[PDB]
């Protein structure tokens, strides 16, 4: 990295305000409706939003008695912003070590924690629920299947990105993305505390950021400068963020920290998801960093939007009798 | 060495 | 006869005609549609029939797509 972080924390010059804040009572899908989910949201209290979080005090090892010591964890080096693999004991021991004795920063972004004991532990703003394609377009009968809790491709019977686990110690960086397939993310700080840098998803700023993608500078280039708006904002032991579909964001930990959130994707901004997909192909994603089954949710998107309006069904016989089944229960 | 997917990471410098 | 808010309209057309143009090894038709076709055009019908959706009617505060 040849730009200064620390100047990025410092200026006054990321002035821009596209967040609205709300009260939870007021995000419900009315909300979504009228708005469509285009603008940055922060709740400063989680009065109204229906979330659930462990315990106060829930630490790095207590999330690794709920997934097990021995499994496998992606974690980023923040020096180069790769990606290498360990074990949650292995990431524990990392974490548990004084600041002064870790070698190197490393950040947990991507510990999905779906189908373990952490699972029901946490429960995401309820209006998500209504809105998520997983929950309400997914042959239900295929997602109650899931029974591997890691994100093993062979192994997934729906798009497993709901509900993620980031731990990241004091000085952590990631670097700005837009998260996979256009989706949505909710965003909830446990403990301690997230600096974020907001780019708006316009034509342009998109151009940018594939251009930027392309060039590989992307250690030389601070992407909040080459922008004509940009936010910087900083999140607070409590408060949710939801990060609307297609905006280009980077983050910053001031202290070690222990956030709950998780993607989705939903109806009222398909154009901006399909838009972002077609970056990740053009700038040769690698498949294991993007949403799985993408277009197969999308096929059954079409689907339930026929059915639920005309009660037509474009389903198989087969699935038909598994989701009645269902509706019987 | 099983493949994964919905790994969360931005891109490498 | 039920109205859908622009948003989901646009987002519709937009994903059936990306859908309907992926190559064969591209498209990812899932293990449980069964004519993907026909669900296309199914599609297009309910939008020219949706056009004249209502703004205001739309924002009934409960998603069209629920499960029963
Ligand atoms: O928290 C971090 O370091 C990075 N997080 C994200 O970019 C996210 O959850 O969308
Ligand atoms: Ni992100």
């Amino acid at each position: 990295r040849t730009f200064d972080l620390e100047e990025k924390l410092q200026t006054n010059k990321y002035n821009a305000n596209f967040v609205t804040f709300m009260e939870g009572k007021d995000f419900n899908v009315e909300y979504i409706q009228r708005g469509g989910l285009r603008d940055p949201l922060i709740f400063k209290n989680s009065d109204g939003l229906g979330i659930k979080m462990p315990d106060p005090d829930f630490t790095v090892n207590d999330v690794k008695m709920c997934v097990g010591s021995r499994r496998m964890v992606d974690v980023m080096d923040v020096n180069t912003q790769k990606g290498i693999e360990m074990t949650m004991a292995q990431w524990t021991r990392y974490y548990e070590t004084p600041e002064e004795e870790r070698e190197k920063l490393y950040n947990v972004i991507s510990l999905e924690f779906s189908h373990t004991r952490l699972e029901n532990m946490v429960q995401r703003p309820s209006t998500v629920d209504f809105i998520d394609w997983v929950d309400n377009m997914w042959p239900r009968h295929l997602k109650e299947s899931q029974t591997e809790s890691t994100n093993a491709i062979l192994e997934m019977q729906y798009p497993k990105v709901q509900k993620y686990c980031l731990m990241s110690v004091r000085g952590c960086y990631t670097d700005f993305h837009v998260d996979f397939g256009g989706t949505s993310v909710w965003y909830h700080i446990h403990q301690g505390g997230k600096v974020f840098w907001l780019i708006p998803p316009t034509a342009h700023n998109l151009e940018l950021y594939e251009n930027w993608l392309l060039s590989g500078k992307q250690g030389d280039i601070f992407l909040g400068d080459r922008v004509s708006d940009c936010q910087r904002i900083e999140l607070k032991q409590g408060y949710t963020f939801v990060i609307p579909s297609g905006w280009i964001h980077a983050v910053y930990t001031p202290t070690d920290t222990l956030v709950f959130g998780g993607n989705f994707l939903h109806s009222f901004n398909i154009p901006m998801q399909l838009k972002i997909y077609s970056i990740e192909d053009r700038t040769r994603v690698p498949n294991k960093f993007r949403y799985p089954f993408y277009y197969e949710m999308c096929w059954y998107v079409l689907e339930r939007y026929v059915y639920c309006i005309t009660n037509r069904s474009h389903l198989t016989k087969d699935f038909q009798k598994e989701s009645l089944s269902m509706d019987m229960e | 060495a099983p493949a994964t997917g919905g790994v969360k990471k931005p891109h490498r410098y | 006869q039920v109205h859908l808010t622009h948003f989901e309209l646009e987002g519709l057309r937009c994903l059936v005609d990306k859908l309907e143009s992926l190559p064969l090894h591209k498209k990812c038709v899932p293990t449980g549609i069964e004519d993907e076709d026909a669900l296309i055009a199914d599609v297009k019908i309910l939008l020219e029939e949706l056009a004249s959706s209502d703004p205001k009617l739309a924002l009934t505060g409960v998603p069209i797509v629920q499960w029963p």
